[PDB]
């Protein structure tokens, strides 16, 4: 079940490449 | 150093998308020392 958590554009591109790669 | 730029060119090709590296290199290591 996907849960969706929203971010205003702060560091997508960055922080969600640190979720990918701690996570 | 220059290995760590060659070993670097030899392992991001493992990889060849998402993985800054900071600590999270493209290649598995751990240090042992004295």
């Amino acid at each position: 079940g996907f849960v969706a958590g929203v971010i205003n554009r702060e560091r997508i591109p960055t922080f969600e490449r640190m979720l990918w790669r701690v996570c | 150093k220059k290995l760590r730029e060659v070993l670097h060119e030899l392992y991001k090709h493992l990889d060849s998308s998402a993985a800054s590296q900071q600590e999270y290199y493209p290649y598995v290591y751990y240090k042992i020392d004295c």
